[PDB]
C-alpha cells in the first residue's frame, strides 16, 4: 500500500528513442548489485547502414542513473547476392520485448525484416537475441522454410516474451499464418547449444509450438500478449496468451500446456473491440499458492451513472479454485479514454504481509493524460478492488502522449530494504522511473486510567502551588511496534494526551494533569522491540465540586502519536509508514461517582426481550425482519450501555426505526470483529436507573437453502460496571416456512379454425400434413414464482383424440424445454405422417376418447418454469356436412399438476396443485 | 421568500413542416432558450418541443471500400448519384451529395510490404495493375452536381491490400472530424454512408505495424486531401468514434454485405444511432438502402444532454402519441417525418454551490437545435442519516440519476430497453432499471417471453381490422398507426407462397372471414398481405 514517491529514480533516453518502453529487472548471479533493463526500440545504432535498429539499456541502481547499452549485435545487414541483402534491420523495433533471468537475457526485434531465400521479399518474421555475459545467440523461431502470410512470413515473433522456472523461453508472434497467431517455448541451451552462425532456419528439438488453425480463425492475434504460470495439475508453468482480436473482435485468453502445448483453458470477452487480451498475468494474489489470471481489455465501455457508454477499460481477475474452475470477478477504470488493463504489472508483497500485490496501468490518465498508476493490494478472500494508492506521471507531452504506465515492471527488492520495487515507463518521453517500496511499521498503543469511577469528595494529592489535597486518578500509555524488514531500533514517536474530549470549544474541562494544570500535555518516548512496550505514566486531578456541572458526561482521556523521519536506511532516508489500517487513536473513558448509593459501586439490573412478531419468513426471497427490543436497567448506573444482537450469515441489519412514534431511534451500528457479526446500540452511556428502552432493529433475511429449520439471535446488553455489567443473553429464532406459488398456463396456436377449409383434397390414405389438416398447436407451462423451490412434481394432461371411433387431431410429435420427462399412453404419430415432403359443441376428454400425456417434473426454482408443446393436425372429418348441427364443435385439451416434493424436509411442506385448459374451436364461418 | 424562476428567454417556435424556411432560421425545437434560478435542495419544472421538420436539407457522403473486391460496385455505382436525386428530391427541396474512399494504412504489415519494388505501384500477381494503398481520399467534397458525383466516381479505380480486415474506422473519423473540407452544413440532416464487404482493423491493431500514438481526434486530411497520419496514428476507438460522431451530428450507416453483416450490427449496438444495412454483392441496392436509412434516422427523438453540473440532476417525461404520458423518458420512436413530440423536463440541485453562468444544453440527437439552460443559484461517532448505497446525510438525499428512500432506486431505462426497442417488450413497465410485467402470462429481463401469449394472427388482426377496415380499436385510440406500423397489401385473389410466414384467418364485425399473412425476410421486412374479397355470407 506504499512506496516512496518523494524521491523515486528517474531515468533517460534519446528524444524519440521510445526509451522505457520495455522495462525489467537485471538481477545477475554472479553479482552482489542489481540493474535495470529499459528497450530504446527507436533508438539509432552504429551497425552499419541500420536507422533505429533499436536498443537495450541496462541502468545502475547504485544512484548513480547513468544507463549504457548493452552489445547484443553490432553487425549491418546479411547478404544473400551482390546488391540484395538477406534481412534489414533498421526500424525492427529491437527492444520492444525484453525479459531476463540470473545473466540470461531475451530481447526481440518483432519489425525484423527478412527477404526469403526463394523469392525477392521483405517479410517481419521478426528475431531475438540471448545474451548471456560473453555468449550472444540470435534467436529466430519464426525464420522457417515455412514463408509468406500463410506460414510464418508475418509472425514478428518476439512481439511478447517470458521464461518459466525451469528455464524455458515461450514467444509470441501474432501474424503467424493468417494473422491466428502462435506459441513457441524452446528451453534454453537448446536455443544457446543449437546456435550455428551459418544457418537462418534452425530446428530445435524439443521446442513446443501452436499449429495452424482453420481460415475462420485468422487475425486472430494470439500471441499479442503473454505470461506464465502453474494451472494445469502440478510441475511447471503452462502457457497464458492473449488473443485480443479472437472471436468478433470479443476478445479471448488461451491457456496452454507447459509440456505438450495442448489447450487447458480458455476466456473469452463480454463486448466486443475492446482488446479483452492486450495484457495478460498471472499471479498468486491471495497467498493459497494458484496462480491467478488477470487480463486487460483497456478499451472496455461500462455504464456510467447516466447509463450511457464510457470507453474507461477493465480487467477480468480469474481467481483459481482447487478443482481448476474460476471464481471470475470484474474492475473498472475510473477515468475515461485513460486506458486501464493496458499493463498489469503483478509485484512481489509491496507491503509484505505474505499476501501479493499488483499494479494496473491508465497510461493517459491524470492532467493532461501524464496517466496513473493503481497498486491493488491482496488478501484471503482474493484482492481488494480498491487502489491502495495511486501513481501519478510528472512529465508533459513532448509531440505525443508521456504513456507513463504502458509498460511497468515490479517484482524484485532491487535495494537494501525487504520489500520489493517497481519500474514503470514512459515512452513519450522517453523515461523509466524507480519507486521504492518503504518500510512497513504496525504499531500498537494503550491507554488505561486508574481509579476509572472518580470520587469528588476524595483527598489524595496536593495541587502543584498550593499544598491543597485533590481527587487523584492516574494515567498511563503504553506503546509498542515492530516492523518487518530493514529499519528497528530507533522507532521514535511523539505522543498527544487529551483529558475530557467530549468537550468541545465550549471550555468545561472538569479534569487536567498535575504538575501543569490544562489538559492537553506533550511527550515523546521511543521503542524498537516487538514485546518492550515502553510505558509513560502520569498523574491528573479533578476540580472541585464548585467550579463546573457536569452531569456525567464522563471524561475522556485521548491519545494520539506519530512516525518521525531519520529513522530511515542511509540510501536517500527511505522513510517507513505506519500499517494502513492501524489507528493513531485511542481512547478511554472516566466516570465521576455519581447516584452509587454507599458501597460506592453502581451495580446495575439490565434485561432485553423481543416478542417473537412475525413467526414466518419464506425460503428463496429476502425477507424483511423486524425486532422489537425491550431492554432497561433495574438496577444502578450503567457506565457505557449497549445492546449486543448476534446475527447470522445471512440476516444484514438495515437501520434502526424512524417509522414510529412508539419506537426510539438508538445509535445502532453493524460490526464484525472477530469471527462473529452483530449489532451494537448505545443505550446512553450512563444509562440511569429504572431506564426503560424499546426500539425495532429491521434485518432482511437471504435462505441458504435447506440449512435447518430456524434463525437465531441473542440478545444481551453489556457495561462498564465492575459489577452486574450484564444482562442475560435471550435468544430469538424465527422459523422458516416453505412457499412455491405454482401455476398452468395454457394456449392454442390457431385457436380458431373455420372449418370451411380452404383447399382440401379427401386422400385414401394421409401421407402429409397436408393430406390431413392444419396445424393446431397447443402449449401448456407449468411455473413457480413463488419464494422457495420444488424438488419434484406431476404433470398430467388429457387429449381429445377421437370421438366415436373417429379421429380429432391427431398429434405428431411434442417438445419439452426445462426439467421434464413426459409418455403417452398411445404411440405418438402412428400413420408415420411426415412434413410437407415437396357434444352439441364441446368435446376434448370425458366424452371424446383420451390420449394422454403423463409428464415428471423436478427442479422448478423461484423464476423458472417448465413447457409442453404438443403439435397437432386437425383430423378434417369434423365435416359430416350433411345432416344436423356438425356446425360447431369445440376440442377441449385439460392439464393439470401435482408438487409432490421439496429439497426441505425439516419444514411442514404441504401438497400444491391445479389445472387448466385449452380449446380449438372449429366453426363454419359463412355457411 | 426568494423564489426559484425558470424564464423563458429566447422562444423561437418550431417551423410547421417547412423546411426550406426563407431566411426564417428553420427552428426544430421551440424552446430554443431558458434560464432557471435555483435554491437550496429546490427543482423547477419546464419542457421542450421538437419536430421533425419537413423537407430539411440532406446531406450525404459516400464512404466505400475500394478494396480490389468492389470492382463490381463501382461500377453499378458510377450512374449513382444522378439516380440517387429523384428519390432524395420527394424528400428534400435541397440536397447535397458527396464521395471518398478508404482502403489501409500503406504501411508494412496491411500494405503489400515491399517485396519487388514493382508493387509499390500495383498488384503485379495477377497480370492486371490496379492502383497502390492509400487508406483514406477525399475525391469531390459536399456538391449539388448529382452528375459531378458520376464524374469523379468514373475516374475512381480500385487498389489492394494484404490483410483481411481494412483500415475504414480511420476513414469514419477523417470523415467525421473535417468539416470544412467535406462540406457538412448546419441546418442539415447529415448522413456517413459507410458501406465495405470485409472485416475492419479496430484500435491497437496497430501496434503490430509499428503505431503507438493513438487517435487524436482531430482532422489530418492536407491540401492534397489523404490522410497524414494514417501511418504515424492508430485506430480510433468505439468510444472516440461514438464521441465525435454525435458531437458533428453525423449518422452511421453501415452499407455492408451479407458476409460480414452481423459483424457491423454489435459494431452497431455499441455506438447508438447507427444504421446497418444489407449491401449488395455489386451494390447496385445502394439506394433502397439509402433512401430507407434516412427513415429510420427521422423516427424517433433521441434527447442528449451536453455538459451539466454534476451538482442538480434532471428527470424526463415523454409525451408523444395523443398526448398519453410516458414518465421516465426522453426518448420517442416511431415517428413519422412532421410530428412534433413534447418532453417534460425537471431540475435539481442538492444544496446550492457556488454562482457562475453554469449553461447547458439539452437536444435531440443529430438535431442542430438545442435547449440552453443558463442556471444561477440563490444562495446568499457517526450519523444514523444512512442505509448507504448513495444514500447521503442530513436526513438521506440521494445523488443525481438516483431515487428512492434508501437510493437503491435508478433513471435509467436501458435496463429495460429491448430486443425491438420498445421499453419491456411493450407487456411491462421499467422500474428501478428492471422490468415488472404487466404479465399477460410473460415474463423476462424485458419481459421478452410469452409462451403462454396469444400467436401472431391475434396481434396483426389488430392492424388489418383498421388499416383496412377502419374499425375496431386503435381506430378508437387513434394509435393504428406509429403504433401498429408494419406494411399492408391487398394481395390479389390468393395469397403468398413462400412458407417463411404464418397465415391468419379470422371472422370481422360483419360476419365475414378475413384471411391475412405476416413475412418477414430482406431487411427485416414485415408484410401482412391480405386477400382482398372476403369470404362471406351469399344471398
Ligand atoms: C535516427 O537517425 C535518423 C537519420 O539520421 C533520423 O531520421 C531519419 O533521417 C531524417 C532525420 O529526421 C528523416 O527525415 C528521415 O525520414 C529518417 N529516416 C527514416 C528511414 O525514417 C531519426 O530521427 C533518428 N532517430 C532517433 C531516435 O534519434
Ligand atoms: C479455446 O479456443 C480455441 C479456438 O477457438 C479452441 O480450439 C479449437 O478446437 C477445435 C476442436 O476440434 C479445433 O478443430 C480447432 O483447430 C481449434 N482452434 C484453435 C485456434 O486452436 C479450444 O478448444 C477452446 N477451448 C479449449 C479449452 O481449448
Ligand atoms: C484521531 O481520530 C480519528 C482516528 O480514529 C481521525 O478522524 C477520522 O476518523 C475516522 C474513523 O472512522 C477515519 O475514517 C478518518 O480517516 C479520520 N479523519 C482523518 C482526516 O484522518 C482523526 O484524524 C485522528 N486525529 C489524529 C491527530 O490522529
Ligand atoms: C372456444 O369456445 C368456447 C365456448 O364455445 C369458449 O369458452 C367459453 O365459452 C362460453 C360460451 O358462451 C363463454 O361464455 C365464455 O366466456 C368462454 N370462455 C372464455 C374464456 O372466453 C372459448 O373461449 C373458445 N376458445 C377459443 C380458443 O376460441
Ligand atoms: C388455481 O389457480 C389459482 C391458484 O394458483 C387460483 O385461481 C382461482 O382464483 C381466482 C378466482 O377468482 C382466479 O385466479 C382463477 O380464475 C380461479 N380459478 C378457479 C378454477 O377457481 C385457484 O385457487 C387455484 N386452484 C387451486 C385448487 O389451488
Ligand atoms: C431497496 O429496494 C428494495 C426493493 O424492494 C426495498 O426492499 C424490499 O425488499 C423486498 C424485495 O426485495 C420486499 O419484499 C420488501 O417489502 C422490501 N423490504 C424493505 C425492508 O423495504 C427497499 O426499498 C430497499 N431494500 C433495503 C434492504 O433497504
Ligand atoms: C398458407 O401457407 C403458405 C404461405 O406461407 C402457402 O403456401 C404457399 O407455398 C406453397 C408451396 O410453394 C404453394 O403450394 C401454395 O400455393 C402457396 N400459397 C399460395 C396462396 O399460393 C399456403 O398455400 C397458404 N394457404 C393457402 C390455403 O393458400
Ligand atoms: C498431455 O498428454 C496428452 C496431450 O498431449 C493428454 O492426453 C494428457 O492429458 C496431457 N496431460 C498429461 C498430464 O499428460
Ligand atoms: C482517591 O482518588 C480517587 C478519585 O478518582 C478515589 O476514587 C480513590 O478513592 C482514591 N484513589 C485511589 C487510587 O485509590
Ligand atoms: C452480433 O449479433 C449476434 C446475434 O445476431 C450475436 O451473437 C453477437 O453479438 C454478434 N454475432 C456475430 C456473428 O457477429
Ligand atoms: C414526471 O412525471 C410527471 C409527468 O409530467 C410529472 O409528475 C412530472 O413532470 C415528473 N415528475 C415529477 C415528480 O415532477
Ligand atoms: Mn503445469
Ligand atoms: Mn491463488
Ligand atoms: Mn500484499
Ligand atoms: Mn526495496
Ligand atoms: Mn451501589
Ligand atoms: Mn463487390
Amino acid at each position: 500500500f506504499n512506496l516512496d514517491v518523494d524521491s523515486p529514480a528517474e531515468y533517460s533516453g534519446p528524444e524519440g528513442s521510445y526509451f522505457g518502453f520495455a522495462v525489467d529487472f537485471f538481477v545477475p548471479s554472479a553479482s552482489s548489485r542489481m540493474f535495470l533493463l529499459v528497450g530504446a526500440p527507436k533508438a539509432n545504432t552504429t551497425q552499419p547502414g541500420i536507422v533505429e535498429g533499436g536498443q537495450v539499456l541496462k541502468c545502475d541502481w547504485s544512484s548513480t542513473r547513468r544507463c549504457q547499452p548493452i552489445e547484443f549485435d553490432a553487425t549491418g545487414n546479411r547478404d544473400y547476392a551482390k546488391d540484395d541483402p538477406l534481412e534489414f534491420k533498421s526500424h525492427q523495433w529491437f527492444g520492444a520485448s525484453v525479459r531476463s533471468k540470473q545473466d540470461k537475457i531475451l530481447a526481440c526485434a518483432p519489425l525484423y525484416h527478412w527477404r526469403t531465400e526463394m523469392k525477392q521479399e521483405r517479410e517481419p518474421v521478426g528475431t531475438c537475441f540471448l545474451q548471456d555475459g560473453t555468449k550472444t545467440v540470435e534467436y529466430a523461431p519464426c525464420r522457417s522454410q515455412d514463408i509468406d502470410a500463410d506460414g510464418q512470413g508475418f509472425c514478428q515473433g518476439g512481439f511478447s516474451i517470458d521464461f518459466t522456472k525451469a528455464d524455458r523461453v515461450l514467444l509470441g508472434g501474432p501474424g503467424s499464418f493468417y494473422w491466428q497467431g502462435q506459441l513457441i517455448s524452446d528451453q534454453v541451451a537448446e536455443i544457446v547449444s543449437k546456435y550455428d552462425p551459418n544457418v537462418y532456419s534452425i530446428k530445435y528439438n524439443n521446442q513446443l509450438a501452436t499449429r495452424t488453425a482453420q481460415a475462420i480463425f485468422d487475425d486472430s492475434y494470439l500471441g499479442y500478449s503473454v505470461a506464465v504460470g502453474d494451472f494445469n495439475g502440478d510441475g511447471i508453468d503452462d502457457f497464458v496468451s492473449g488473443v485480443p482480436r479472437a472471436a468478433r473482435t470479443l476478445g479471448m485468453v488461451y491457456i496452454y500446456d507447459g509440456k505438450n502445448m495442448s489447450s487447458l483453458y480458455n476466456f473469452t470477452g463480454e463486448q466486443m473491440a475492446a482488446y479483452f487480451g492486450f495484457s495478460v498475468a498471472a499471479t498468486d494474489i491471495n497467498g493459497d499458492d494458484y496462480a491467478d489470471v488477470f487480463i486487460g481489455a483497456p478499451l472496455f465501455m461500462d455504464r456510467g451513472s447516466d447509463g450511457k457508454l464510457q470507453e474507461v477499460g477493465q480487467v477480468s481477475v480469474s481467481l483459481q479454485r482447487a478443482s481448476g474452475d474460476f471464481q471470475t470477478t470484474k474492475l473498472n477504470g475510473f477515468e475515461v479514454f485513460a486506458r486501464f488493463g493496458s499493463a498489469i504489472a503483478p509485484l512481489g508483497d509491496l507491503d509484505q504481509d505474505g499476501f501479493n500485490d499488483i499494479a494496473i496501468a491508465a497510461p493517459y490518465g491524470g492532467e493532461d493524460k501524464k496517466g496513473i498508476v493503481y497498486i491493488f493490494n491482496g488478501r484471503s478472500t482474493g484482492l481488494n478492488a480498491v487502489p491502495s494508492q495511486i501513481l501519478e506521471g510528472q512529465w508533459a507531452a513532448r509531440s505525443m502522449p508521456p504513456s507513463f504506465g504502458y509498460s511497468m515492471k515490479g517484482a524484485t527488492d532491487i535495494d537494501k530494504n525487504g520489500y520489493p520495487d517497481l519500474i514503470v515507463g514512459a515512452f513519450g518521453v522517453d523515461r523509466a522511473i524507480l519507486y521504492r517500496a518503504r518500510p512497513v511499521i504496525t504499531v500498537n498503543a494503550g491507554l488505561e486510567v486508574y481509579p476509572s469511577i472518580l470520587n469528588q469528595d476524595n483527598k489524595t494529592c496536593s495541587l502543584p502551588g498550593t499544598a491543597l489535597k485533590v481527587s487523584c486518578f492516574n494515567v498511563r500509555f503504553c506503546l509498542k511496534a515492530d516492523g518487518k524488514g530493514v529499519l528497528p531500533r530507533k522507532l521514535n514517536f511523539q505522543v498527544e494526551l487529551l483529558l475530557d474530549k467530549l468537550k468541545q470549544k465550549g471550555a468545561i474541562r472538569r479534569a487536567l494533569f498535575l504538575y501543569s494544570r490544562s489538559p492537553s500535555h506533550s511527550k515523546n518516548m521511543t521503542i524498537s522491540r516487538g514485546g518492550l512496550m515502553q510505558c509513560e505514566e502520569l498523574i491528573a486531578y479533578l476540580r472541585d465540586e464548585s467550579e463546573f456541572r457536569d452531569k456525567l458526561t464522563p471524561i475522556t482521556i485521548f491519545m494520539e502519536y506519530r512516525l518521525d523521519y531519520r529513522t530511515a536506511a542511509d540510501t536517500t532516508g527511505l522513510q517507513p509508514i505506519l500499517n494502513q489500517f492501524t489507528p493513531a487513536n485511542i481512547s478511554r473513558q472516566a466516570h465521576i461517582l455519581l447516584d452509587c448509593g454507599e458501597d460506592n459501586v453502581c451495580k446495575p439490573k439490565l434485561e432485553v426481550s423481543v416478542d417473537s412478531d412475525q413467526k414466518k419468513i419464506y425460503i428463496g426471497d429476502d425477507n424483511p425482519l423486524t425486532l422489537i427490543v425491550k431492554a432497561q436497567n433495574q438496577g444502578e448506573g450503567a457506565y457505557e450501555a449497549e445492546l449486543i444482537v448476534s446475527i447470522p450469515l445471512q440476516a444484514d441489519f438495515i437501520g434502526v426505526v424512524r417509522n414510529n412514534e412508539a419506537l426510539a431511534r438508538l445509535s445502532c451500528a453493524f460490526k464484525t470483529e472477530n469471527q462473529t457479526r452483530q449489532v451494537v446500540c448505545d443505550l446512553g452511556n450512563p444509562m440511569k436507573a429504572g431506564t426503560q428502552l424499546l426500539a425495532g432493529l429491521r434485518f432482511s433475511v437471504h435462505q441458504q437453502s435447506e440449512m435447518d429449520t430456524s434463525v437465531k439471535f441473542d440478545l444481551q446488553i453489556q457495561s462498564s460496571n465492575l459489577f452486574d455489567k450484564v444482562s442475560p443473553v435471550v435468544s430469538h429464532k424465527v422459523d422458516l416456512a416453505v412457499l412455491a406459488a405454482v401455476e398452468i398456463r395454457g394456449v392454442s396456436s390457431p385457436d380458431h379454425v373455420f372449418l370451411p377449409i380452404p383447399n382440401w383434397e379427401h386422400k385414401e390414405n394421409p401421407e402429409t400434413e397436408e393430406d390431413v389438416g392444419p396445424v393446431v398447436q397447443h402449449i401448456y407451462e407449468l411455473r413457480n414464482n413463488g419464494p422457495s423451490s420444488f424438488s419434484k412434481a406431476m404433470l398430467h394432461l388429457q387429449w381429445p383424440y377421437k370421438y366415436n371411433n373417429n379421429t380429432l387431431l391427431y398429434i405428431l410429435h411434442y417438445d419439452i424445454d426445462g426439467p421434464m420427462n413426459c409418455t403417452s399412453d398411445m404411440e405418438i404419430n402412428p400413420l408415420r405422417i411426415k412434413i410437407s415432403s415437396l357434444d352439441i359443441h364441446t368435446l376434448g376428454c370425458g366424452v371424446a376418447q383420451c390420449l394422454k400425456i403423463v409428464c415428471q417434473v423436478g427442479r422448478l426454482d423461484r423464476g423458472k418454469s417448465a413447457i409442453l408443446y404438443v403439435k397437432s393436425l386437425l383430423w378434417t372429418e369434423t365435416f359430416m356436412n350433411k345432416e344436423n348441427q356438425n356446425h360447431s364443435y369445440s376440442l377441449k385439451s385439460s392439464a393439470s399438476f401435482n408438487v409432490i416434493e421439496f429439497p426441505y424436509k425439516n419444514l411442514p411442506i404441504e401438497d400444491i396443485t391445479n389445472s387448466t385448459l385449452v380449446t380449438t374451436n372449429v366453426t363454419w364461418g359463412i355457411q | 421568500e426568494f423564489p426559484v424562476s425558470e424564464a423563458r428567454v429566447l422562444e423561437d417556435r418550431p417551423l410547421s413542416d417547412k423546411g426550406s424556411g426563407d431566411s426564417s432560421q428553420v427552428t426544430q425545437v421551440s424552446p430554443q432558450r431558458i434560464a432557471l434560478r435555483l435554491r437550496p435542495d429546490d427543482s423547477k419544472n419546464f419542457s421542450i418541443q421538437v419536430r421533425q421538420v419537413e423537407d430539411y436539407p440532406v446531406d450525404i457522403y459516400y464512404l466505400m471500400d475500394l478494396s480490389y473486391s468492389m470492382k463490381d460496385d463501382l461500377w453499378s455505382i458510377q450512374n449513382l448519384g444522378t439516380k440517387l436525386a429523384t428519390q432524395m428530391r420527394k424528400l428534400t427541396s435541397n440536397l447535397r451529395i458527396g464521395f471518398g474512399a478508404f482502403v489501409d494504412k500503406p504501411v508494412s504489415p496491411y500494405m503489400y510490404i515491399s517485396p519487388p519494388e514493382a508493387l509499390e505501384n500495383p498488384c503485379y500477381d495477377m497480370k492486371t495493375t490496379c492502383l497502390p494503398m492509400f487508406g483514406y481520399k477525399h475525391v469531390l467534397t459536399l456538391t449539388d452536381q448529382v452528375t459531378r458525383f458520376n464524374e469523379e466516381v468514373k475516374k475512381q479505380s480500385v487498389s489492394r491490400n494484404r490483410d483481411a480486415p481494412e483500415g475504414g474506422f480511420d476513414a469514419i473519423m477523417q470523415a467525421t472530424v473535417c468539416d470544412e473540407k467535406i462540406g457538412w452544413r448546419n441546418d442539415a440532416s447529415h448522413l456517413l454512408v459507410f458501406t465495405t464487404d470485409a472485416k475492419t482493423h479496430i484500435a491497437l491493431d496497430g501496434r503490430l505495424a509499428g503505431i503507438v500514438q493513438p487517435n487524436d481526434g482531430q482532422c489530418h486530411v492536407g491540401s492534397d486531401n489523404h490522410y497524414s497520419a494514417s501511418t504515424t496514428m492508430d485506430y480510433p476507438s468505439l468510444g472516440l468514434m461514438t464521441e465525435k460522431l454525435s458531437q458533428k451530428n453525423i449518422n452511421l450507416i453501415f452499407a455492408v454485405t451479407e458476409n460480414v453483416v452481423n459483424l457491423y450490427q454489435n459494431y452497431s449496438e455499441l455506438i447508438p444511432g447507427t444504421t446497418v444495412g444489407v449491401l449488395s454483392m455489386d451494390s447496385s441496392n445502394v439506394l433502397q438502402l439509402i433512401v430507407d436509412a434516412y427513415g429510420k434516422i427521422r423516427s424517433k427523438v433521441e434527447l442528449e444532454v451536453r455538459d451539466l453540473p454534476e451538482e442538480l440532476s434532471l428527470s424526463f417525461n415523454a409525451t408523444c402519441l395523443n398526448n398519453e404520458v410516458i414518465p421516465g423518458l426522453k426518448s420517442c420512436m416511431g415517428l413519422k417525418i412532421g410530428d412534433t413530440v413534447s418532453f417534460s423536463i425537471e431540475a435539481k440541485v442538492r444544496g446550492c454551490p457556488q454562482e457562475k453562468e453554469k449553461s447547458f444544453t439539452i437536444k435531440p440527437v443529430g438535431f442542430k437545435d438545442s435547449l440552453i439552460v443558463q442556471v444561477t443559484f440563490d444562495c446568499d461517532k457517526g450519523e444514523m442519516c444512512s442505509g448507504h448505497g448513495q444514500c447521503s446525510c442530513g436526513d438521506c438525499l440521494c445523488d443525481s440519476d438516483w431515487t428512492g428512500y434508501y437510493c437503491n432506486c435508478t433513471t435509467r431505462t436501458d435496463t429495460c430497453m429491448s430486443s425491438n426497442g420498445l421499453l419491456c417488450s411493450g407487456r411491462g413497465k421499467c422500474e428501478c432499471g428492471s422490468c415488472v410485467c404487466i404479465q399477460p402470462g410473460s415474463y423476462g429481463d424485458t419481459c421478452e417471453k410469452c409462451p403462454t401469449c396469444p400467436d401472431a394472427c391475434t396481434f396483426k388482426k389488430e392492424c388489418v381490422e383498421c388499416k383496412k377496415f377502419d374499425r375496431e380499436p386503435y381506430m378508437t385510440e387513434n394509435t393504428c398507426n406509429r403504433y401498429c406500423r408494419d406494411e399492408i397489401e391487398s394481395v390479389k385473389e390468393l395469397k403468398d407462397t413462400g412458407k417463411d410466414a404464418v397465415n391468419c384467418t379470422y371472422k370481422n364485425e360483419d360476419d365475414c372471414v378475413v384471411r391475412f399473412q405476416y413475412y418477414e425476410d430482406s431487411s427485416g421486412k414485415s408484410i401482412l398481405y391480405v386477400v382482398e374479397e372476403p369470404e362471406c355470407p351469399k344471398g
